[PDB]
């Protein structure tokens, strides 16, 4: 008889949305989470998604159907996944298993609806809803410690055991890329330029990740930029003006590590990794410290394991052995995850079925899901 | 007799230790696997998984017939919910295993699947047959 | 009887003659209509490492040099069962049938499966059921195949009771639909 469909993988965040095949090692498809509506001014559409509102962004306004992770609109968010299946992958979803990503924490509301919506509106045979950051810890080839989930509109410490995020250890900050894209438009202002709209945000995103990156020690490299200009870079705008960037660098990622940098009295990435490991199982907490693994696109800059490192060794005790990981392709760790995870042998039991749905309605995804 | 409950939760082959246990007045094992882990389950451990604490296990873990675990998601005494999903730990590489609790009007169902069995199934599995006991008055 | 095979045929893997794997997607979605993209993403999976993807293919309509995908199997390894293989999306073009080929395809199967090691073949059926047992299978129990992942992939990984309630989802397809669970030694 005909083979069964290979399931698709469905990774949606705050800024871009990555979608594949399971068993693949890259997603096809990384496009962003947008919705674009005319800005004032038939036009062709009511409202354009995805690739296709990047390319009209400079007439429309953009919204972004999820907010630090959690989808809070969810007539877009509907349009992000049809978009995803029947433009980007081009695939029918009624045929295909789909796994979903949610964000730790995800309220249970949420993850209803999510169900609700893939098995009625979708029509998908079957759907699982996993946790990012566990997915993430899979892509680096474990199944225990603690993710440092960075993206564009949120960051999560997520503690899993076995497989198992442990939720009531789970700390969110509500400091992610976009925040340090907002933080760097302001700081390069105060050193002469003028970067305020919204497409000149999309410039300022790509110098953040093109030359930023964290300081082993902040106080000396602020010396350092203070007393040379080794530390200066230069980059080249689209019109050709060139603009030159220093301890810019550096403070913009810094912000990861001290908030008050754009005005939260919240404590910084590495104090929360530790007191998300001490609401741990005591029993759990050395192999945590062990297997620090950063997944997301905003801890991708240079210097920041080494940074993590130097400040969990401060605050852990003085005999542990911490260990900080950095998979190359943590960009996309998630997505990767989900790729794994729905290709093993062991996933076959863990679908809700259409059957399933039917039977026990959206509730059951708190049954099988977690 | 309650037994029948037992190889009832064992049938599918996915379990391999089920046990249905009295939680008022004095708390005793009214039916369990032969044999297992939850048959010795403790009047002292079924207090701690009903009790008033719902935060000290989390770092310090709880037993079940004296086998330590870890608790992934507590909601045992929350209304719709009543149930709590637990995972082994072990020494030495040995493997581990999902376990959930369901609390029912006069009884806790318990279960821990085999190994590489999923925490969701043994949770649905476990939710179900306390439906099932609820509809019942128990 | 009555269906005596006399073009010549070769059985070769997708992956090693991506040029046909547009035939080969037409060959199938023919038979089993699903999205084309799915279709050739399946067919783009077919690896030394299985699962592969199969052809029967002829070398000529006899006319001019481009060659007919005449049938095509799905082989794919099988959980706990090293000499296992699961046979699945056993099809010959619909032009070409009763000629002898789905015969040919599923006698090349063996040859190509033994060679490797492999003893034993299962598959799964409803209304081809005679079609298997006269070539030699008989009904056989369930297994799970083993489906692709790519090579880059980590590979790390005291009241009385009240009544019950009322008192093999392995033998169902996709639909509900019992079958048959078909299995050969060879
Ligand atoms: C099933 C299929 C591959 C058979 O190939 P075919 O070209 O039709 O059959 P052949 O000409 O090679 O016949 C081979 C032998 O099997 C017999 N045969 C063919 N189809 C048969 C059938 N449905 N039932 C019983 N016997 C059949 C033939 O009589 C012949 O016997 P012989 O060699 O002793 O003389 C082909 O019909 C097909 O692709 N069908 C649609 C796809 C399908 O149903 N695939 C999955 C089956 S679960
Ligand atoms: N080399 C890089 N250096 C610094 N930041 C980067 C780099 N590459 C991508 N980013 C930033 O990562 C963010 C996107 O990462 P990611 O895809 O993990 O987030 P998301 O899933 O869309 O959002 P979230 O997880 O917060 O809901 C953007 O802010 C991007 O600017
Ligand atoms: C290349 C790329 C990066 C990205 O991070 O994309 C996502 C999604 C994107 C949506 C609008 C953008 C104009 C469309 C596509 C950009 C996609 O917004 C982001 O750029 C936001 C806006 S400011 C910022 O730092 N991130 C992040
Ligand atoms: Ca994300």
């Amino acid at each position: 008889d005909e083979d069964e469909t290979t399931a698709l993988v469905c990774d949606n965040g705050s800024g871009l949305v990555k979608a594949g095949f399971a068993g693949d090692d890259a997603p096809r498809a990384v496009f962003p989470s947008i919705v674009g509506r005319p800005r004032h001014q038939m036009g062709q559409k009511d409202s354009y998604v995805g690739d296709e509102a990047q390319s009209k962004r400079g007439i429309l306004t953009l919204k972004y159907p999820i907010e630090h992770g959690i989808i809070t609109n969810w007539d877009d968010m509907e349009k992000i996944w049809h978009h995803t299946f029947y433009n980007e992958l081009r695939v029918a979803p009624e045929e295909h298993p789909t796994l979903l990503t949610e964000a730790p924490l995800n309220p249970k509301a949420n993850r209803e609806k999510m169900t609700q919506i893939m098995f009625e509106t979708f029509n998908v045979p079957a759907m699982y809803v996993a946790i990012q950051a566990v997915l993430s810890l899979y892509a680096s080839g474990r199944t225990t410690g603690i993710v440092l989930d960075s993206g564009d509109g949120v960051t999560h410490n997520v503690p899993i055991y076995e497989g198992y995020a442990l939720p009531h250890a789970i700390m969110r900050l509500d400091l992610a890329g976009r925040d340090l894209t907002d933080y760097l438009m302001k700081i390069l202002t105060e050193r002469g330029y003028s970067f305020v709209t919204t497409a000149e945000r999309e410039i300022v995103r790509d110098i953040k990740e093109k030359l930023c990156y964290v300081a082993l020690d902040f106080e000396n490299e602020m010396a350092t930029a203070a007393s040379s200009s080794s530390l200066e870079k230069s980059y080249e705008l689209p019109d050709g003006q060139v603009i030159t960037i220093g301890n810019e660098r550096f403070r913009c990622p810094e912000t990861l590590f001290q908030p008050s940098f754009i005005g939260m009295e919240s404590a910084g990435i590495h104090e929360t990794t530790y007191n998300s490991i001490m609401k741990c199982d005591i029993d759990i907490r050395k192999d945590l410290y062990a297997n620090n693994v950063m997944s997301g696109g905003t801890t991708m800059y240079p210097g920041i394991a080494d940074r993590m490192q130097k400040e969990i060794t401060a605050l852990a005790p003085s005999t542990m052995k911490i260990k900080i990981i950095a998979p190359p392709e943590r960009k996309y760790s998630v997505w990767i995850g989900g790729s794994i995870l729905a290709s093993l042998s062991t996933f076959q039991q863990m679908w809700i079925t259409k059957q399933e749905y039917d039977e026990a309605g959206p509730s059951i995804v708190h049954r099988k899901c977690f | 007799g309650w037994n029948a409950y037992i190889d009832n939760l064992m049938a599918d082959g996915t379990c391999q230790d089920a046990a249905i246990v009295g939680y008022k007045d004095s708390p005793s094992v009214w039916a369990a696997v032969p044999g297992k882990t939850f048959v010795n389950i403790t009047p002292a451990e079924v207090g701690v998984l009903v009790g008033k604490d719902r935060s000290s296990f989390y770092v310090n873990g709880l037993t079940l017939g004296g086998q330590k675990c870890s608790v992934i998601r507590d909601s045992l005494l929350q209304d719709g919910e009543f149930s709590m999903d637990l995972r082994t730990k072990s020494t030495g590489g040995a493997p581990t295993f999902n376990v959930t609790v369901t609390k029912t009007d006069k009884t806790l169902v318990l279960l821990m699947g085999k190994e590489g069995v999923h925490g969701g199934l043994i949770n649905k599995k476990c939710y179900e047959m306390a439906s099932h006991l609820r509809r019942s008055q128990y | 009887a009555g269906h005596m095979s006399l073009a010549e045929l070769t059985l070769e893997p997708v992956h090693r003659r991506p040029e046909l794997l547009d035939a080969c997607a037409d060959l199938i979605n023919d038979q089993w209509p699903r999205s084309r993209t799915s279709r050739l993403h399946s067919l783009g999976q077919s690896s030394d490492a299985f699962p592969l993807c199969l052809m029967l293919l002829s070398p000529h309509p006899t006319l001019e040099a481009a060659p007919v995908v005449v049938g095509h199997a799905r082989l794919s390894r099988v959980l706990n069962q090293p000499q296992s293989l699961l046979v699945e999306t056993v099809v010959v073009a619909r032009a070409l049938r009763g000629r002898g080929f789905g015969r040919r395809l599923m006698e090349g199967l063996e040859v190509f499966a033994r060679a490797r090691g492999f003893r034993k073949l299962h598959l799964t059926t409803h209304d081809q059921v005679h079609f298997y047992t006269h070539l030699g299978y008989q009904l056989g129990e369930p297994v799970q195949g083993l489906v692709f992942t790519s090579r880059r992939l980590p590979a790390t990984l005291l009241p009385p009771p009240p009544p019950l309630p009322e008192c093999e989802t392995q033998y169902q397809n996709v639909r509900g639909r019992p079958i048959f669970w078909m299995e050969k030694d060879i």
